[PDB]
């Protein structure tokens, strides 16, 4: 119920990568780039953004496992490591990746939806596969 | 619905 992985990373790895510089990402069958507030796992029932929240559903949704490299990896952990607040949860293997486990509510950001879109279109498109 | 086109 969203962008297909490909486009998504594309839009969203567009905006973090070269506009936004890790910020909060916003869904709704289009990625958004939020610098204004920004996010914490919120639900919106105390002071987020709707957005945050499905994208983070959506980013949740398209992984739902995928792999995460060591970039994959040190990706959550900057966007989740960066301020505070634990929202994303992750486990290491791979050799050089890990396994993305990850919500401790719903809000999502540009960098962390990239960074399980990149596992995410990796593992699963990739370039559009589905 | 939301925006037409994403990026």
């Amino acid at each position: 119920m969203n962008l297909s992985l490909s486009d998504l990373h594309r839009q969203v790895s567009r905006l973090v990568q070269q506009e936004s510089g890790d910020c909060t990402g916003k869904l709704r069958g289009n990625v958004a780039a939020n610098k204004e507030t920004t996010f914490q796992g919120l639900t919106i029932a105390s002071g987020a953004r709707e957005s945050e929240k499905v994208f983070a559903q959506t980013v949740l949704s398209h992984v739902a496992n995928v792999v995460l490299t060591q970039e994959d990896t040190a990706k959550l952990l900057q966007s989740t490591v960066k301020h505070n607040l634990n929202n994303y949860d992750l486990r290491s293997v791979g050799n050089g990746n890990s396994v993305l486990v990850s919500l401790r509510s719903d809000q999502m950001t540009l960098q962390d939806a990239k960074v399980l879109l990149e596992a995410a279109l990796r593992q699963e498109s990739g370039a559009r596969g589905s | 619905d939301e925006y037409d086109d994403p990026f």
